[PDB]
């Protein structure tokens, strides 16, 4: 039914936002790593 | 039933892509400011040395006019010219002896050429 | 790294272009060709020398010129980025996503050319596969690691049979005594010059079954460039091997039409001006097809598996055409559909006489299935062949001239065609198929069952065909 | 009838194969002669 | 532009020099007469050009100019009601220019530059535009022709022209980037126009004929094939396809026919009037004609031009029917061109890439959602003429490997006055399974089963034709004779269809469904009558048979009452009569 | 007199001439050696360094030191006039009758330009050939291409001469517009020998058909390029006459097989790669450039009609020459070798023949009204009698049904009277009278294909072959 | 090199009724077994390897499936040597060059196997050799000839194919070895037309 689809949409949104919040703590570290590697 | 988890997979994949493009655009912004960083004259010489050693018997060297004064000493001792060019921002290019082969060395191209290798490293760092 | 540009293009004609001073390109390396309009198209080095190099373009050379075109090196050998997150993703047959999702993060970069498996590193295939098709399970038994192509025709429903096999494939651990319940196969589906109708059918069937979560699709449509069709089976096999031998998956590999692959190879060879084969095909087609087929099997000391079901259309239904002829010399048996059974409404229209399985003796017998299996299959072959030749005789002399035993063989052949081969979409157990086979065999006297031992006859003979 | 049709098809295939091989040999030798005349001079 | 001079002339191939920078497959003009040619090879400072026309009288040193663009067609208003050659040159302008003969070097514009059009703007200044969106509407023969922005152009509107009369060449909308968009644009014939997505075939393509529609149907956006045996009515079937189909615009291609056959098709068409409006049928057709003596390159490119025009009209939001008269002659032209290139033959002299070309041409058909969000579809019906009626021929082998339907025409049935003369054996359609849900939702919930019963009845008749030849119909058992009589009833009351009759030429799905229901009801009643005891010749004279024989030739709005009367007569007649 | 020297390579038919950038591709040149003998030639390839010329005839006395080459024409042209009627030519326009040369009204390029398809109109009028099998059952319509398929030993030349002698239009039967227009015949012979040439000369002279004919005669030992060029000359002359002076022209080409062989020889000479079965791959286009030069044009009263004549090499209709001819043309006339060996002339076989424009050029206002039904009934009756002829040899004549004996008699009478007409000329009405007389042998009511009114109008007549149909 | 060659007067028991009765093969003879795919050339050669009176068996997998060699390796050590009664694999030498292995090695594998068989013959044993497919060797020769830009003769094969085949098949034959001992080589080759 539609309740299951809406619940799956909400769990998908929760997972996506949790992933974004996880990556927000290390965006800067990733930038540092890539700038280190691309610099000769 | 499987379509329910299809939305979950698509949402997580699109969020990962969003954050990865965030990382790439941030490093792109930072690298473009590196020429303004005072270490840029210390790195242009390394870049031109790499470009000149990568092409034995190169005839000329091409770089931005702003970088030519720093590279001028390196050119004479290697026995090569140096060319002013409106293009070739933050990089040098090594042309061949016969004018058919060219070697390009700029930070932004290296970023694209290393992104395929380093995407896994970035993803692991974000989600270790 | 840093990129090196060669602009010394000397000669362009057809699908090949020559670069003058590009001495430093490795043989077989991948390059990118850029025109004056900024559009970049792919290529591959097929021949390199001191004087020049020969780069074959992956698509048409429209818009290229000798003045502003430039070629850039990409890598020494063609590689592919692989990951577990490839399942449920979709690609255009060259490695580019088309499902609109962002590109994957590679775990590794592996050559699409592959490497020959060490024969001592292989182990003999042993595992019975229950496909739910009696004509396949009983008489042409399929085994994990085997490569069993399908020989069909223009109008014959090969795609439907392949989809049904993918839907109904199972391992049945209980009979073999393993006891280990196992996850379903991961299905790798590769397309070569496929139509929109067949592609839509495949997508809809995979959606209805729900197998998209475990599947990877490489879609090279019929309007896609023909030179790129060469690589698609290689990339699919590379992904399949990676999954099976580094993540313990059981993989089923489907190749839609090797006929298109062979025709593209013929065109490429004719452009290359090589020695033709028997019908204009290149002389190296055997090795090229082997490099694709041989990648299936199982490996000692590992838990994964790879299985291929290539599908091909025989030109004009000629078993002696070079495509099926060269395919049959490599793969362990084949399944040939018969147009006559399709005309007579039988489904699936599998003809058991020209079909064969070369690994049936491995996964069939005592301790794996019922111990009477091989004798039953052999007796069924003998009886069907005798019935068919009797039928050929009948058309000349009329029905009434037959004896009683010959009439009995004719009746058995008709019952076989109408019950055993014809089953529709329904799914049959191996025991049920054996029961039907014994019911059919009951129509003949015990003196005729020469191939079958006395004990099996005593244990299983006497039951009626009215059960179905 | 089927035997005769099969034999006719067999003979036709053999003839076409022989013609194709002849054409390939002719074009190959023509290319070699053209090479010796133009590239080698 | 890039300009060079001739270095060597040998047949249709000309070697140029001084042309460094010329692009591959681009059209070049050779000599003072401006003969068009195409580049096939580049090396050094030399370009290899293949002249389309004859090269007699040319001398070494004449100028060569490259146009810088490949072969392409002009897309815009005015392509309806027209006749074009292989490379989209108006034949009527050529006649009014150079008389009855075709001279080399004639230059004409495919779209007339003199005619005015009533521009009707749709966009507003400052609007964002993207390729595929509608810029305006121009009336044309009862059609609302929508001017479409070129597919690749994306930008913002700056200037819009008010409503009024303007010519084709006049720039109407100017974008803020300096690009000028006018009433027509151009597209290379060998690159398919982009679309959002290709929908699967889910609705029928109504051909107006019972046999085609019910037993071997083709869906909208599908493909078909049909042999061309002489005296079998292929031309009549194609004309009926052009007339009675669902397609809003009809495109017809002649790709190497005889001169007299082309004259026949160019004379018949002006006298036809479609049933939709009563106006001339030519107002919905685009004729592309080519005789065998025309240059080979135009014959090769005719099908590409036609399919590109069909793609343009589909993007415009219509349903288009595209007919190729004989792809065998196009294949012959392709083989000759390949032979000119000194390419190694693959099979029967044909080039190896023939299958790829056929597949790429046939794939352009389909039902799509256009870039503008509307819906359109293109259906391809290409006839193939084997040498001696042999289907082992490579062209037919390739075509039958990709098409979704096959319509086996036959001369024997036409000789027996059965029309259309399309065999039910060998003919096959792959669209029935996908059309079954649509049939259930649209025509009846049991139509597939009725069709299957009809097919099985035909198979039963075909399964015993040898005995009647051996024995005869008069001396037969009751069951076999009834089966064969019902089969003849089917053949002459449901499969046959008169093209020249006023109300029999076009048949809907409900009419055929009624015919089949009546036939099945009669057959079951006859079986019950035999079971309770009756003679066949007693059955032959019931008025229900005479009623079914006249089930045709009734009005399509009068069909329900006639069908109800026939059903009541069938049910009541076999109880009052044995 | 721009003439070049400096030959650098002679081998077979080719020779290379250097510093000839003024030579145009396809131009005709004259080759003169040291003794003053002048050979013809055509430029086949022009390059900066040298031009390549193919010699018309052998190169016995040529050499690199004293040869001289001079231009003649940029492109091949032929002078035409209304007075070419009654003349003979060697295949390149050179007179061979010994009469002084004609006056050229204009010069036309022999490689004719294609007709505009929208200019063409439907063929609607027939031509009386004087042969019953052709005029009745395989009617030839003005604007058609109806080849005559023949065997090796079969006498096709006699049929060609008879048609050229007896062909004429019938403006009387048109009813309205009863006024005749000029008629002319263009004859093209390719690769004939001395005896055939003499026979054609005698046949055209004894009756006086030369007064309305133009002959293009090319011998077997003549140069090959002349054989290639001859049909283009003939068709150029025919087109000029028909579409400038309102002439109805009938063009008969003889032995298109010889033309195909010449094309193969030339293609092999130019070092072009042979196509399927050794013939050039452009053979279809080359043949279409010849066949497709006939038809009728809106606004013009003239016409051009072609009757190609070709002999199947191994009696194989799947041979490329007759196969492509069947692709391009609109029917065929088949000669039966059994009829020839049985003494029947002309040995035309009605069963395997066909005329695809027949239905549109006969009927009301054009021919006698009952033409089509009579043709269909005759075809059906002959086909029905032929198989009875074979079944009699096994089941016996006394065992036949009564109608079978009548069918036997009808087949015998048809063979002995309709096909076997000899050298006599027949009108269309006389041929239809013979047809109705032959049909009268069958019982009435067995004529399923004929309307009842026509039967009442024309049934009940004895044999008219003896009578001559007065 | 050998000392002298003898006529074959002893049978080579292959263990199959039809071959041992109707169409026998001698100890020093040569046999050719062509057929289509699925005919059973490989099964026949493996059955010859398992059941034969020869002292040493040399198997050359020239351009065929790797599973065929894998099954032989897996199953032979459990079998019984017909004469000595030990493990069967103790008497077998396997040269395997599968289809996906480099093409040019097919030619070398045949010569390596035949040289090893000749060596074991010189030791004084009775050796049987099985060539899995000579057609693959012919294909390798054709490929090399194409690379050499040679002129083809028949189906693209180089004109010197028959010479190579005769040289390969003439290394067989019962001889008197240079040590005075007796030995023979039996060659059975499969052809895939
Ligand atoms: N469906 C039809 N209903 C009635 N008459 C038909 C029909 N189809 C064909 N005919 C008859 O046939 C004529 C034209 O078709 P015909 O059988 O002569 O072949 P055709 O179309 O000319 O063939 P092709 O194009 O293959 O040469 C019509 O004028 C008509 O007399
Ligand atoms: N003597 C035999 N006894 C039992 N089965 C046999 C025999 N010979 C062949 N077969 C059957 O044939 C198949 C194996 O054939 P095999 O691999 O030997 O063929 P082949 O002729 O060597 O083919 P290829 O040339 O394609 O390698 C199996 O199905 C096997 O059961
Ligand atoms: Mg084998």
């Amino acid at each position: 039914t539609e309740a299951l689809l809406a619940r799956y949409r909400e769990r998908a949104e929760a997972e996506a936002k949790a992933v974004r919040e996880k990556a927000m703590a290390r965006l800067d570290e990733a930038v540092a790593l890539v700038l280190k590697e691309v610099l000769p | 039933e499987s379509a329910g988890e299809l939305l979950v997979a698509t949402a997580r994949t699109q969020a990962r892509g969003e954050v990865l493009e965030e990382v790439r655009r941030r490093v792109r912004e930072a690298l473009e400011a590196l020429p303004q960083k005072p270490e840029w004259p210390e790195v242009v010489r390394k870049l031109a040395l790499e470009a000149l050693e990568a092409l034995p018997g190169a005839k000329a060297l091409v770089a931005n006019p702003e970088d030519l004064p720093h590279l001028e000493a390196l050119a004479r001792e290697r026995g090569v010219e140096l060319q002013a060019e409106p293009a070739l921002r933050l990089g040098v290019r090594a042309v061949g002896a016969e004018g058919k082969t060219q070697v390009e060395n700029s930070l932004l191209a290296r970023l694209d050429r290393a992104w395929d290798a380093l995407s896994s490293k970035v993803a692991q760092a974000l989600w270790g | 790294l840093l990129k090196k540009e060669y602009t010394g293009i000397t000669y362009i004609s057809g699908p090949l272009l020559f670069v003058e001073n590009a001495k430093d390109l490795a043989y077989g390396a991948i390059v990118d060709i850029k025109d004056g309009t900024g559009r970049v198209r792919g290529g591959q080095v097929i021949e390199v020398s001191e004087e020049y190099a020969v780069i074959q373009v992956f698509e048409e050379t429209t818009g290229l010129d000798l003045a502003t075109t430039s070629v850039s090196l990409v890598e020494d050998v063609a590689r592919l980025g692989v990951s577990k997150e490839m399942l449920g993703r979709r690609f255009n047959g060259i490695g580019k996503p088309i499902d609109g999702l962002p590109p994957i993060t590679p775990e590794k970069r592996l050559p699409i050319t592959g490497l020959p498996l060490n024969p001592v590193a292989r182990r003999k295939p042993e595992q019975f596969i229950q496909t739910g098709i009696s004509t396949i399970d009983v008489m042409n038994t399929l085994v994990r690691g085997q490569k069993l192509p399908i020989f069909s025709g223009s109008g014959l429903p090969a795609n439907e049979i392949a989809a049904q096999i993918a839907r109904q494939a199972t391992v049945r651990p209980d009979l073999s005594g393993e006891g280990e319940k196992e996850e379903p196969f991961a299905v790798v589906f590769a397309a070569m010059g496929i139509t929109q109708r067949e592609l839509s059918y495949f997508i809809q069937e995979f959606e209805r079954t729900g197998a998209l979560s475990r599947s990877v699709l490489f879609l090279n449509k019929a309007d896609d460039p023909t030179i790129e069709r060469i690589l698609t089976p290689r990339m699919a096999l590379t992904v399949a091997e990676y999954l099976a031998f580094e993540h313990d998956y059981h993989v089923l590999v489907i190749l839609t039409d090797m006929t298109n692959y062979c025709e593209a190879l013929r065109e490429i060879g004719a452009a290359r001006e090589e020695i033709p084969g028997r019908r204009g095909y290149p002389g190296y087609m055997y090795t090229d097809l082997a490099t694709i087929y041989e990648r299936a099997g199982v490996v000692e000391g590992k838990k994964g598996s790879v299985t291929q079901i290539p599908i091909l259309s025989m030109p004009d239904d000629d078993r002696t055409h070079p495509i099926p002829d060269l395919t049959g010399y490599i793969t362990e048996g084949q399944i040939q559909l018969s147009r006559e059974l399709h005309r007579k409404g039988i489904y699936p229209p599998i003809d058991p006489l020209p079909s064969l399985s070369r690994l049936m003796n491995n996964g069939v017998g005592k301790g794996k299935t019922r111990e009477d299996h091989k004798q039953v299959s052999d007796q069924l072959y003998s009886a069907y062949a005798n019935g068919v030749d009797i039928r050929k005789l009948v058309a000349i002399i009329g029905e009434d001239a037959l004896t009683e035993n010959d009439r009995r063989y004719l009746q058995f052949a008709d019952a076989f065609e109408r019950f055993f081969i014809n089953q529709g979409q329904q799914n049959r157990s191996i025991e049920e198929s054996l029961q039907i086979a014994w019911a059919l065999l009951s129509m003949l006297p015990q003196g005729e069952l020469k191939r079958i031992s006395k004990d099996h006859i005593g244990k299983y003979y006497g039951q009626k065909l009215e059960e179905i | 009838i089927p035997g005769i049709r099969a034999q006719i098809r067999f003979i036709q295939q053999v003839l076409e194969q022989r013609e194709r091989e002849d054409t390939f040999r002719l074009k190959r030798i023509k290319g070699k002669i053209e090479a010796r005349e133009a590239e080698e001079e | 532009m890039i300009q060079g001079v001739i270095q060597k002339i040998a047949g249709p191939a000309v070697i140029a020099k001084g042309m460094l920078g010329a692009r591959m497959y681009d059209i070049c003009k050779v000599g003072e007469e401006g003969l068009v040619g195409e580049i096939i090879r580049l090396d050094g400072d030399t370009a290899f050009v293949q002249v389309y026309e004859d090269t007699s009288g040319l001398k070494v040193g004449e100028p060569v100019v490259s146009t810088g663009l490949p072969l392409a067609v002009e897309l815009g208003p005015g392509m309806l009601n027209g006749i074009y050659d292989g490379i989209q040159r108006p034949l009527e302008r050529i006649r009014e220019k150079t008389g009855i003969y075709i001279t080399r070097g004639v230059v004409v514009h495919a779209l007339d530059r003199e005619k005015k059009w009533a521009w009707t703007p749709m966009v507003k200044p400052g609007d964002e535009v993207r390729g595929g969106m509608v810029l305006g509407t121009v009336p044309e023969f009862g059609f609302t022709h929508k001017i479409l922005v070129p597919p690749d152009v994306r930008g913002r509107v700056k200037e819009v022209k008010p409503a009024g009369e303007y010519t084709v060449e006049e720039p109407v909308v100017v974008l803020e980037d300096g690009t000028e968009l006018k009433m027509y644009h151009t597209w290379p014939v060998r690159r398919a126009r982009p679309v959002q997505r290709k929908l699967d075939p889910n609705t029928p393509f109504l051909t107006g004929m019972r046999i085609l529609d019910v037993l071997f149907p083709v869906a909208m956006g599908g493909t078909a094939a049909i042999p061309g045996p002489f005296g079998a009515g292929k031309s009549v079937t194609q004309q009926s396809l052009a007339k009675w189909s669902n397609a809003d615009v009809v495109v017809y291609v002649g790709c190497g026919e005889r001169g007299n056959e082309m004259t026949d098709v160019l004379v018949e068409f002006p006298e036809l009037t479609d049933p939709k409006t009563g106006g001339p049928l030519m107002h919905r057709t685009v004729l592309i004609a080519n005789t065998s003596n025309m240059p080979v390159a135009a014959r090769e490119a005719s099908i590409y031009v036609g399919v590109t025009i069909a793609e343009y009209f589909r993007d415009q939001g219509f349903s288009v029917a595209l007919m190729a008269d004989s792809t065998s002659r196009w294949a012959e032209a392709l083989r000759e061109i390949s032979s000119r290139l000194e390419e190694m033959p693959a099979e029967e002299g044909y080039p190896p890439y023939l299958a790829a070309r056929l597949a790429a041409f046939y794939e352009r058909a389909g039902k799509v959602i256009t870039l503008g969000g509307e819906e359109g579809a293109v259906t391809i019906v290409g006839a193939v003429s084997p040498p001696g009626g042999d289907m082992s021929e490579p062209v037919t082998q390739s075509t039958l490997r990709i098409v979704g339907a096959f319509w086996r025409l036959d001369a024997s049935l036409a000789f027996r006055r059965h029309f259309p003369a399309i065999n039910w054996n060998g003919s096959y359609s792959l669209f029935t399974s996908a059309l079954d849900p649509w049939y259930r939702e649209n025509v009846a919930e049991d139509y597939p089963e009725l069709r299957d019963a009809i097919s099985e009845l035909l198979q039963r008749e075909a399964g015993l034709q040898e005995i009647v030849q051996l024995v005869g119909p008069d001396a037969l058992q009751d069951a076999e004779r009834l089966v064969i009589e019902v089969g003849r009833i089917i053949r002459e009351d449901f499969l046959q269809q008169n093209a020249y009759h006023e109300v029999d030429a076009y048949c809907s799905m409900k009419k055929a469904y009624g015919i089949m229901k009546m036939i099945l009801a009669f057959y079951k009643e006859a079986e019950a009558a035999i079971k309770r005891g009756v003679s066949i010749d007693e059955i032959l004279q019931l008025p229900v048979l005479e009623r079914i024989g006249r089930a045709r030739y009734v009005s399509e709005e009068e069909f329900p009452a006639y069908f109800e009367e026939a059903m009541k007569e069938i049910q009541g007649a076999f109880k009052a009569l044995a």
